RNA sequence: GAAAUUGAAACCUGGCGCAAUAGAUAUAGUACCGCAAGGGAAAGAUGAAAAAUUAUAACCAAGCAUAAUAUAGCAAGGACUAACCCCUAUACCUUCUGCAUAAUGAAUUAACUAGAAAUAACUUUGCAAGGAGAGCCAAAGCUAAGACCCCCGAAACCAGACGAGCUACCUAAGAACAGCUAAAAGAGCACACCCGUCUAUGUAGCAAAAUAGUGGGAAGAUUUAUAGGUAGAGGCGACAAACCUACCGAGCCUGGUGAUAGCUGGUUGUCCAAGAUAGAAUCUUAGUUCAACUUUAAAUUUGCCCACAGAACCCUCUAAAUCCCCUUGUAAAUUUAACUGUUAGUCCAAAGAGGAACAGCUCUUUGGACACUAGGAAAAAACCUUGUAGAGAGAGUAAAAAAUUUAACACCCAUAGUAGGCCUAAAAGCAGCCACCAAUUAAGAAAGCGUUCAAGCUCAACACCCACUACCUAAAAAAUCCCAAACAUAUAACUGAACUCCUCACACCCAAUUGGACCAAUCUAUCACCCUAUAGAAGAACUAAUGUUAGUAUAAGUAACAUGAAAACAUUCU
RNA sequence: GCCUGUUUACCAAAAACAUCACCUCUAGCAUCACCAGUAUUAGAGGCACCGCCUGCCCAGUGACACAUGUUUAACGGCCGCGGUACCCUAACCGUGCAAAGGUAGCAUAAUCACUUGUUCCUUAAAUAGGGACCUGUAUGAAUGGCUCCACGAGGGUUCAGCUGUCUCUUACUUUUAACCAGUGAAAUUGACCUGCCCGUGAAGAGGCGGGCAUAACACAGCAAGACGAGAAGACCCUAUGGAGCU
RNA sequence: ACCUCGGAGCAGAACCCAACCUCCGAGCAGUACAUGCUAAGACUUCACCAGUCAAAGCGAACCUCAAUUGAUCCAAUAACUUGACCAACGGAACAAGUUACCCUAGGGAUAACAGCGCAAUCCUAUUCUAGAGUCCAUAUCAACAAUAGGGUUUACGACCUCGAUGUUGGAUCAGGACAUCCCGAUGGUGCAGCCGCUAUUAAAGGUUCGUUUGUUCAACGAUUAAAGUCCUACGUGAUCUGAGUUCAGACCGGAGUAAUCCAGGUCGGUUUCUAUCUACUUUCAAAUUCCUCCCUGUACGAAAGGACAAGAGAAAUAAGGCCUACUUCACAAAGCGCCUUCCCCCGUAAAUGAUAUCAUCUCAACUUAGUAUUAUACCCACACCCACCCAAGAACAGGGUU
């Protein structure tokens, strides 16, 4: 497990990065 | 050639799962039956202070019959009809 | 673990046990092992007439030919007119969160082997203020019946007996040592002899310690034939914890003993239902006891989001939330008695810490997922969908496919007041100071390179035409060999689960655990005798424990292996 | 290490144990070994000849006298700092302790890491070997220190001459090797219709996904893999399971 | 480093929650004993053992602080009471050190070598420039500043592996990769020519002869273009050796009363497997390079010196064959003797041209070195087969028998 912020990006979950997907400008 | 850390889906360098086209079209059409939910969940009708007791005779009612489903529990009959017609078992042509 | 106390009916011949892996080990304490005590195992099947050596009674397991192979793949399923060819699909039980994993066990067949039981509990007869075949209990009790709690595997200790025939020591009588140099010698080389420093051969061999020399001694602290003695809380020891009958930091046999052991493994037929872990204590985290949850039948009524309202803080912020909560959706919530088990679990997201703002690392809280089914993401253990089960060659759905590719430039044009002011020799437009002037159209006492002090080149400013005069920057290379293939151009729809529906009735997919119903070989009583039922008992079931015994395949017709030649078989030759 | 010898029978045969020389303590003595012996004897202990020698201590232990003591060749121990002329190693003095503050000798050694030390030689090339030095703060005088007459299946190096260990292997015979005749194993086996690459999984795939690969069946040699065969690992850890020593 | 308990944040607004996370402490105290006796109702350190508040009455005049502590049994006293630093504080009434002479039931839950995820430790390639290189960042060096690849090595955790993963080298055998020493091809230079550096493409090869220390480490003598790196179980023990590293003996020095021990040193210390399965058994071949001779003593410097390129001749490694001439020694087979080995590999230098009427080598349409090659030789007759021979050969198979 990883903390929170971190210096490696750290992708994102499936169904945040889908939302963060479908929700651009 | 290529090659994945530890497992493709838990740890720190994962192998990334990404979006296409069907997962962007379910998501909008979740997201307009949902706003849907939300307009159709926009109005009311008794404005909560019209039902301080309307339907609390059927709770009451319902909950009486169920303690007396309840507290009716009880071994069934024991007759003698049955100890009886069970001799019937190394019977003739009678 | 008693005692005092009422008390305790002479005589009758079987097995609801078995038939050679059972029952005594037994046909027998036989073979075999050691000098010794002692340990110690399978055996025998035709028949009335074997003085019927006849023709038959065959048919079932593991191993074989009859009758080998025919491409592809945990050996299987779906199937069609035909074995393969087409699609799907990662052996079995276990310590483990996760095992076919390259962890544990296994070659099969046949026989045998593993839940034995009290106080307190549950159910059903009988009697009843009494029950009970003396004794015990009793403010609805007493008696009886049913129901229940494994196996195997160590090093250690004592008691009774045995060993110095190999080896340690001692005692009495004997034997052994060519030859040469023999300096007089616990002298030298060297036969036989005592021991074995090294090489080579084999480690299921000739051998549970061998083969040749290179080796030391070989007139003495040497070796050996015979007989006796020193034995475990000990013997012996020129001391190696060396030896004491092939396994002595302490022997063999028997009894304690089926010793104990938080430690390993295994634990036998079917269906259905319920069923997943806030913690504390312990010379304890590999265990145990109590919390919490799970299992049955009863008694009571309230269990969950509930709402206006309620839950001091202080300097500086103080979030997402929580606690009591009649309505509404619900049928569940507490207690009674017996109780087994979880109590050695992970990942993801959120709120923190150690660590490197590292890890598939650890410590707390909440939710989800897994050790229960399927589908998609390539195979998947934490990503998404989805939960209560079939037959049918039915249908409708959930999740379900990645796009990026870009670095250009202006066409021409430049005289002078001066070497504007100063340490260094001078820095004359780029070493520092305030003011950084001034001429014709128009050019900076200097906007970018080459200059100890000067020359060489552009740009801004006229003269001259006058495109965009700039979406700002955002790419990488390790070791068997890179990986499915393809299409920028016939109209957004379609495909797609165990989710839902169609005819049926619906108990027929969680670890440990608990509850309810059937099933079969034995004997006994009751009916039938071409084989089943009602009741009582069990030595009542084997795909597994490097489980015991007997048969037999792969390994494998694999390694090892014999006998000197001719011959009248009277002989001859190395 | 005095020598010969012996010790771990069955991985070490040695510098390991013993041996004459030396030193310490105890005993006034007749029947069963000691010993049919008498303080030139016997028993209990340490090193182990010959040459130079063994310098100190009873504060602590034991032993002997119970007279406060003796014993160390009985158990064990023999300093630190400051002032100290140009450079280390100091002459000397002061200080506190105590039995003495390392005596002789020897060496960078079988000797804590610094240590491949200065330097000479043996080789053209030497942490290998020998020679003169101790800051050896952890050598050291019977836990004895060193040369020396002889010796060692003990541990290391080298000179004149030679052996295919190599450059670079080769010529032959036997055992053995390949086939024929038979007895005929042992370990081991879940079943196999048993190929390769990339990627994944309990983290190293012939049985999982995508690709490459494919008529079937024996003989003769090598090891790359099947984490292959033999020992419930002797190394690390647990056990209120043991045993040996002090 | 700790063994009991309390407080402050982690745990923020009812409650509970741990760490070998960071800090204050406590084993008590300054003053009266009505600090007398009974008795409704609650909290309860997540169980129990324990602790705390209190209605009211009889009795009497009119309690402060946060942890601040001790149970069963037994002992002292006629009685009310009292006794442990039982600190291992839910507390056996009293037990130390070692086993490298060890045993047993187990654990990769919990280890030494490995394989595994990031990387505390590095190089490579760049953004920008403080400082050096005579002026001068890019010929080159590089810090205070940033981005991408990896584990060479030491370490983080022990995820299949204690019913067994053999551990450093060397001999033999090699495979892959460049972060390239070289021969192949470029541009610049603080390149005057042979000596050097920077950046790119290319792996068809070599990476020596020796000593001693135990070495993969490390030290020194002689060459060319080099004595390159990493991974392959820190490659390879069913092929080979242990020089140490993992035992039982002993010696020196040290700790320790002794026993015992040494990442301080030394002497020697058994190395076992008949190939079951996959896979292999010439892939037939088109090499590489050093030196010398006229040019060469020429460009170059002030002098040393020496090439770029071409032609010719002699030579080293590997592969394909031979016995007739040298050797092993003989109706045969080998090397020490002899013959041959033939083609490249992508980075620039330059005309015309518009987009952008100049100029422009082109991830535009094209022209030159600028692609060798769609290369060439062994070997390709279906069957006569008892037996004999053979330069052919394990059997089989291969050739001859006129
Ligand atoms: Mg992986
Ligand atoms: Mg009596
Ligand atoms: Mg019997
Ligand atoms: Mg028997
Ligand atoms: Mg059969
Ligand atoms: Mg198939
Ligand atoms: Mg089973
Ligand atoms: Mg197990
Ligand atoms: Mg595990
Ligand atoms: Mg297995
Ligand atoms: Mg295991
Ligand atoms: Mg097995
Ligand atoms: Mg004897
Ligand atoms: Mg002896
Ligand atoms: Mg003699
Ligand atoms: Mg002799
Ligand atoms: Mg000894
Ligand atoms: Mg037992
Ligand atoms: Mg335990
Ligand atoms: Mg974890
Ligand atoms: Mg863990
Ligand atoms: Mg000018
Ligand atoms: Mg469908
Ligand atoms: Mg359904
Ligand atoms: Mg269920
Ligand atoms: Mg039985
Ligand atoms: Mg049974
Ligand atoms: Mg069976
Ligand atoms: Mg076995
Ligand atoms: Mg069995
Ligand atoms: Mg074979
Ligand atoms: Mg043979
Ligand atoms: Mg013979
Ligand atoms: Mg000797
Ligand atoms: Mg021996
Ligand atoms: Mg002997
Ligand atoms: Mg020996
Ligand atoms: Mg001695
Ligand atoms: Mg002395
Ligand atoms: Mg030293
Ligand atoms: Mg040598
Ligand atoms: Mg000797
Ligand atoms: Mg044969
Ligand atoms: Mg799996
Ligand atoms: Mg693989
Ligand atoms: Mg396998
Ligand atoms: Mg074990
Ligand atoms: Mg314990
Ligand atoms: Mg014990
Ligand atoms: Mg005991
Ligand atoms: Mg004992
Ligand atoms: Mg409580
Ligand atoms: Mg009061
Ligand atoms: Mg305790
Ligand atoms: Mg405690
Ligand atoms: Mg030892
Ligand atoms: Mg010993
Ligand atoms: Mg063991
Ligand atoms: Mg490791
Ligand atoms: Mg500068
Ligand atoms: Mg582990
Ligand atoms: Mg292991
Ligand atoms: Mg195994
Ligand atoms: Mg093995
Ligand atoms: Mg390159
Ligand atoms: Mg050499
Ligand atoms: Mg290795
Ligand atoms: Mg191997
Ligand atoms: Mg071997
Ligand atoms: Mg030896
Ligand atoms: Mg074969
Ligand atoms: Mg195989």
């Amino acid at each position: 497990g990883s903390k929170a912020v971190t210096r490696h990006r750290r992708v994102m979950h499936f169904q945040r990065q889908k939302l963060m997907a479908v929700t651009e400008y | 050639r290529g090659r994945i850390p530890g497992r493709q889906w838990i740890g720190k360098h994962r192998r990334p799962r990404f979006v296409s086209l069907r997962a962007k079209q379910n998501m909008i059409r979740r997201l307009e039956i949902e706003a849907e939910n939300h307009y159709w969940l926009s109005m009311p009708y008794m404005t909560r202070e019209q039902e301080r007791g309307h339907a609390a005779v059927r709770r009451r009612e319902a909950f009486e019959a169920i303690k007396a489903a309840a507290t009716s529990k009880f071994p069934p009959h024991r007759f003698i009809a049955d100890q009886l017609d069970h001799l019937n078992v190394t019977k003739k042509w009678s």
